[PDB]
């Protein structure tokens, strides 16, 4: 059998991309054959991620495993419940329900509020960005004024790349006004290593401040250089190296070359790519229980446009969703399920704290606890 | 570097069952799949099956129901035993290490052993002079004949000067006649020297390994 | 053969029947010089990326020169991307966005300046900020800047995250202290249904001042905030008391009164003025293109939406250029845009309500950061 | 089953030309196509992955194109190593089809064959039966028909056609054929002679021997 | 040390050639100009004592 699906990276995920290929290359099985189309594009352009879904949707895929911004979850969105097409991304989870959007990025926002609350904060700074929305930035605010804190949020998003070293300085210089020895970071790998860099060039990694990077990739940026700072700085983590599975993936990637698998030849790995691997493992899962039950989902060539009038969605569609909401397995990013609006549950994220010998696990959260 | 060396037997009794390995040195065994190709003389490989990495194999639908793939991931080996090999059946089997860069590639394909199943007892082959009949040398040099009869398995490896004078040796492929190899040679000797050095075309049996040299 | 008599207008109206859409028709039917202009109006649900990319989609393939709508937070940048990547001007009345390119016109000044600068002059230390996740998006982040640099204690509430418990909550812990600050970030509509829970909270009027950050301030009603020792203060945009704006009311209400327009202007808000200059724009700007000889003309019939690679219009530039260099005297007061499309060059009058007594505090300006009176 | 079918058979021509082989398919194969180069040797490798893109490592002479059922691929500038078989599989179903292929031949100059004839041994003689072996070498193209006269009645049967490759230097296709008749009768034959007609030589050439 | 000018701390030092002096811009205003493939080192603003 030959299941198509299409696949939409942005340009420059390559070690994403390097991931989905071992996953594809590993998860094959004998009951199928994903057939994925890759579509290299600007995620962030909404204009090319249109015209990008209306030319897999003009092959008849099955699914859509890609990213999104900011700027473009409205039209993935919307175009995955109208059509009925399933789209497995990595990214952030979108504001509210949204139907035909298997989201693989566990929440941050409680975990965030239980370590505000751990360390019995009172009041912070919180340097965030408008790349994930704005969702935390509101679960902060409304959080602090129900608690009564003193939350200093600023974005550092508008922050030009030419004098980026002023505006920090500046900006650090303002903080140092309030005496703000908290500081929570909410930003990617690249927007936190460029502040951080910044905070030792201005001299501030010295014992007596304290740090929360606000994503669910730790050991991701460079923290070789605030470890021996002075400063205690704490984060969290989804994909832990101690565990088996991790650790055998782990043992068959280090070894692999940077010029077939680009980014491949390193001990630590993104948790991008470690969604996309169990993305792959899902997708895989989730077409394995669709031909196990014998559910006839072969589609003609009858797509047509992708913009019709009226718009028909196949009556294949909800049940490929269905199929793939309810897929419970064990992946490197731990155990993974989905409640009803495809958003993951009974996930569980590891706390870490940055001490003199290395990053260190002091706890693990989760929902029902 | 991954690669698949195929080692197999290269000869099997006819109706009688066929097992060759491949040992994946550089990819695990439990990480990429494998697959198998069998290419007949002069004709496009069809692929017989394959041993996806997770344990599952899938065959082709003609060659299921003697086509059998087994895998050991802790000797990193892939043995195929296809069973009732006919005469037909006897092409040149390989194996490939599939990948995916935008589209499922076989990327590390190997060399392949040849196998030629047939009944053909052991036989010494026997070299036979094939003179020209000219005195006065057509070329400047000698076109020495040279037949074969009575070898097997085919073909007749026939070398002139037992490998020493091979120059302008045109040795064509041997047909397999009577379960014979009825291979023919014409070595360009050097006619000046002929006869006083001539050289002697032995020919040796690819399986009774006996060499015979004849004038 | 420049420019013909006839240039097709596109508009992707959210509602059948409203007062913007009267509004647009007049101001359309009011222009008689050439080119005219021809409309197509759309019915649109502004909130489905996928049914106005269809609507979009479809108009750009009529081959129409320029669109006239509203979006929403889940299609502006759906939008504005697409006008960008398709050299297609968009002149929007609805709420500008913080980043856009130059090919969408925003009709509606900005207002994050202004509140700002009426924070200061009256020099608000500690204060609530209660914004519409819809849109008031934009105006938290640079209030919440300006918070962190002039130390204000501004906490931040929403209206559809908090509920009636959640109101009572949040407007009792305003309640310990003496002075009660208030700013709203609400819509005219949203702003007009919560006033109906605010009213049942300020009937004490024990030093409660609220900030609306609307430019209909003269939009709202003002029973419910009487009663009550409360101060309003909120901006205002449209002067339907000056010499432009009551004669072309004037000439509306004859219009009106010879021949019905679809449905009447009851309550008139400003979002109707914003389309009458709108379409004064548009008009304004192929009158110019029309009488520099400009050759307009869409030779390639049925330009598809979505072909790669993509390739721009012809005269797309000259057309955006055209229609952000016009500048005159509206219903709005001074409409000229800047170089990013926005709206600059305009007067937002304060008014302040207190005893029922409507008080013209100043005006605002780009150069003069508030001008008292 | 997706049959990809290659156009061509075999192709021939000399360096410094542009070849373009071309493969179409049964059903779509939705541009999941790989072209690879088989050697004579054995060696086999990849050469362009997802019917547009070249693999790594590959010469960048040789490119892909066509989407859809029909896809080709074109070398540049051939060379001698460009001189090998290359065939054309369709990875979007199983069992995965490969395509036959056609070989890319260096073009050498029309010549003629050199009819030559051995005769038999003694040993032949004694043994039941002879064999005269036609080894027409240096022909171009390999395209040539043989008839075989035992006593001049030219007899057909037992003329075992098995020609050779064409060897690099040499760029002839050597030609060898065996004509059969009795001991009894070749001996008492009148001619044995065998002629090679060719594509550059229409005449025919015939090496026949006393008999 | 353009690494620990914003570090706070207050370092001093001392310099033998001066870049405010007539001879030194001279020359300098001759040596940055100087492509590093001929002159290795020389594509620069400072310069060695
Ligand atoms: C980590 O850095 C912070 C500096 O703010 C300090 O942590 C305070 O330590 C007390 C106990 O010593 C905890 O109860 C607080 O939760 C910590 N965080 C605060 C007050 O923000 C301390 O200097 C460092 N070490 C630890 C263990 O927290
Ligand atoms: C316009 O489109 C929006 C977006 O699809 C519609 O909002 C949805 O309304 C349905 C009604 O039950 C809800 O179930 C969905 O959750 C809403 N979408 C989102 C993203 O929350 C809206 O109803 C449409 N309006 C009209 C008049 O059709
Ligand atoms: C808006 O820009 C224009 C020109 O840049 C100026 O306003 C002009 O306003 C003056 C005063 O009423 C009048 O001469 C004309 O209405 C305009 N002048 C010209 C030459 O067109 C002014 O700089 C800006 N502000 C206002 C309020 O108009
Ligand atoms: C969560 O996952 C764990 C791990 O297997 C399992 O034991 C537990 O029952 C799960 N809980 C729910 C509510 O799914
Ligand atoms: C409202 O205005 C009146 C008179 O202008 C003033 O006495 C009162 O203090 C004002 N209210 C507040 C809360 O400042
Ligand atoms: C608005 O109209 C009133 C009524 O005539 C007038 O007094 C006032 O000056 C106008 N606003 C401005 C800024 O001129």
């Amino acid at each position: 059998n030959s299941i198509q699906i299409g696949g939409l990276f942005p340009r420059g995920a390559d070690q994403e991309y390097s991931a989905f290929r071992v996953g594809m290359v590993q998860f094959s099985t004998s009951e199928f054959r994903l057939t994925p189309h890759i579509d290299n594009l600007e995620v962030a352009n909404s204009f090319a991620v249109t015209n990008a879904f209306c030319s897999q949707f003009s092959r008849g895929v099955y699914a859509i495993f890609g990213f999104y911004d900011k700027k473009s979850v409205n039209t993935i969105t919307s175009f995955c419940g109208t059509l009925h097409v399933s789209f497995i991304t990595p990214s952030f989870p979108t504001d509210g329900t949204h139907p035909f959007v298997i989201q693989m990025r566990p929440d941050l926002k409680g975990a965030l509020l239980s370590l505000i609350e751990y360390y019995q904060w009172d009041k912070f700074a919180y340097l965030y960005d408008s790349d994930r929305g704005l969702s935390t930035l509101q679960a902060v605010l409304d959080s602090a004024a129900e608690k009564k804190w003193q939350v200093t949020a600023i974005n550092v998003g508008n922050i030009n790349n030419d004098k980026k070293d002023e505006t920090y300085r500046s900006l650090f210089q303002d903080l140092e006004l309030k005496k703000e020895r908290r500081v929570i970071l909410d930003c990617e790998r690249d927007k936190v290593n460029d502040i951080v860099d910044q905070v030792i060039t201005i001299g501030k990694h010295v014992k007596g401040y304290h740090y929360i990077i606000a994503n669910l990739g730790f050991t991701d940026g460079d923290l070789l250089k605030i470890q021996f700072g002075g400063a205690n700085v704490s984060g969290f983590q989804i994909v832990d190296y101690d565990d088996s599975l991790v650790s055998k993936f782990i043992e068959r990637w280090s070894t692999l070359e940077e010029k077939e698998y680009p980014g491949a030849h390193t001990a630590t790995i993104k948790y991008t790519s470690a969604l996309t691997y169990d993305a792959v493992q899902v997708m895989t899962e989730a077409f394995r229980n669709l031909r196990k039950q014998r559910i006839e989902i072969s589609r003609r060539g009858n797509a047509g446009d992708c913009l019709a009038n009226p718009a028909v969605p196949w009556g294949q569609g909800v049940e490929i969703e269905r199929a793939l909401k309810q897929v419970q397995v064990e992946g490197l990013s731990g155990n993974i399920k989905f409640d009803q609006n495809g958003k993951r549950i009974n996930y569980t994220i590891n706390i870490m704290e940055l001490k003199t010998n290395g990053p260190r696990k002091i706890g693990y959260w989760s929902e029902v606890d | 570097q991954a690669q698949l060396k195929e080692s197999g037997p290269g000869l099997v009794a006819p109706s009688q069952s066929l097992s060759i390995t491949c040992t994946v040195s550089g990819f695990s065994l439990t990480n990429y799949g494998v697959h198998w190709v069998r290419q007949p003389p002069g004709k496009g490989l069809e692929w017989l099956g394959v041993i996806w990495a997770g344990g599952s194999t899938n065959y082709n639908s003609a060659l299921m129901s003697r086509v059998s793939i087994s895998k050991d991931n802790s000797k990193s080996q892939v043995f195929l035993k296809m069973n009732s090999l006919q005469t037909d059946d006897t092409v040149m089997y390989y194996c490939a290490r599939e990948d995916y860069d935008y589209d499922w590639h076989f990327d590390v394909w190997g060399a392949g052993t040849t196998v030629t199943v047939s009944s053909a007892k052991t036989t010494p082959p026997s070299v036979y002079p094939l003179a020209p009949g000219s005195a006065a040398q057509t070329n400047s040099m000698v076109t020495l004949g040279c037949l074969v009869k009575g070898y097997f398995p085919e073909p007749v490896t026939v070398t002139w000067n037992s490998g020493s004078l091979s120059s302008g040796v045109h040795t064509f492929p041997a047909v397999l006649q009577s379960d014979l190899y009825t291979l023919s040679s014409s070595v360009t000797v050097p006619s000046s020297t002929w006869p006083s050095e001539t050289v002697t075309c032995n020919v040796a049996h690819p399986a009774s390994s006996t060499k015979v040299d004849k004038k | 053969a420049n420019f013909p008599n006839n240039i097709q207008i596109g508009g992707l109206f959210p509602n059948q029947q409203s007062q913007e859409h009267a509004a647009f028709r007049f101001a359309l039917s009011q222009l008689t010089e050439p080119p005219k202009l021809l409309p197509q109006i759309d019915i649109v649900n502004i909130s489905d990326s996928f049914e106005m990319t269809y609507r979009f989609c479809s108009q750009f393939s009529k081959g129409v020169y320029a669109i006239f709508g509203f979006y929403e937070r889940r299609t502006v940048n759906m939008l504005t991307s697409f006008c960008g990547a398709l050299h297609v001007c968009f002149i929007t009345p609805s709420f500008p966005v913080d980043t856009s390119n130059q090919f969408v016109l925003q009709l509606r000044p900005e207002l994050q300046e202004a509140l700002i600068s009426i924070i200061d002059h009256y020099k608000w230390q500690t204060f609530v900020y209660i914004y519409d996740a819809d849109r008031g998006l934009s105006v938290l982040q640079r209030v919440l800047d300006t918070a962190a640099e002039k130390n204000w204690q501004v906490t931040a509430v929403n209206i559809l995250t908090t509920t009636e418990e959640g109101y009572r909550m949040l407007f009792q812990d305003l309640e310990k202290k003496k002075e009660r600050l208030v700013v709203v970030d609400c819509e005219s509509e949203r702003l007009n249904a919560i006033l109906g829970q605010i009213v049942k909270l300020e009937k004490n009027g024990i030093g409660y001042h609220y900030i609306l950050a609307n430019l209909g301030f003269m939009d709202i009603d003002l029973n419910k905030f009487k009663e009550s020792g409360a101060n309003v203060t909120g901006f205002q945009l449209v002067n339907y008391t000056d010499t432009i704006p009551a004669r072309i009311m004037q000439q509306w209400r004859t219009s009106d009164a010879r021949d019905h327009t679809r449905v009447d202007w009851k309550r008139p808000k400003y979002t109707s003025a914003l389309t009458y200059d709108g379409v004064k724009v548009m008009a304004e700007a192929f009158q110019s293109l029309r009488r520099q000889r400009i050759d307009i003309s869409r030779r390639g019939n049925a330009g598809d939406c979505l072909a790669n690679p993509a390739v721009p219009w012809g005269q797309g530039i000259d057309i955006q250029r055209a229609l952000q260099q016009v500048r005159f005297e509206g219903l709005t007061g001074n409409v000229q845009f800047n170089e990013k499309g926005r709206r600059t060059n305009y007067t937002l009058h304060v008014i302040e309500m207190k005893h029922d007594g409507i008080r013209k505090i100043g005006y605002w300006n780009e150069d003069d950061k508030f001008v008292p009176a | 089953e997706i049959q990809m079918t290659q156009t061509t058979s075999s192709l021939s021509a000399s360096l410094g030309d542009r070849v373009t082989i071309s493969c179409r398919a049964s059903q779509d194969i939705s541009n999941y196509l790989s072209w690879y180069q088989q050697k004579p040797d054995g060696t086999v490798k990849l050469l362009i992955y997802y019917t547009s893109r070249l693999h790594s490592g590959v010469p960048s002479r040789f490119s892909g194109s066509g989407s859809g059922i029909d896809y080709s691929l074109t070398i540049n500038n051939l060379e001698q190593e460009d001189f090998a078989t290359y065939f054309c599989q369709q990875g979007n179903t199983l069992p995965l089809t490969f395509g036959a292929g056609t070989k890319l031949e260096l073009k050498r100059a029309d010549a003629a064959p050199t009819v030559s004839i051995f005769p038999p041994s003694s040993e032949q003689l004694t043994s039941g039966g002879a064999s005269v072996v036609c080894f027409l070498n240096n022909f171009y193209p390999k395209d040539i028909n043989v008839k075989w006269k035992i006593d001049g009645s030219e007899r057909q049967n037992g003329v075992l056609n098995s020609w050779t490759d064409q060897d690099s230097k040499d760029s002839t296709y050597s030609m060898s054929s065996t004509l059969t008749l009795t001991k009894d009768e070749y001996e008492r034959h009148n001619s044995y002679t065998c002629e090679a007609t060719h594509k550059t030589s229409t005449s025919p050439i015939v090496k026949s021997f006393n008999r």
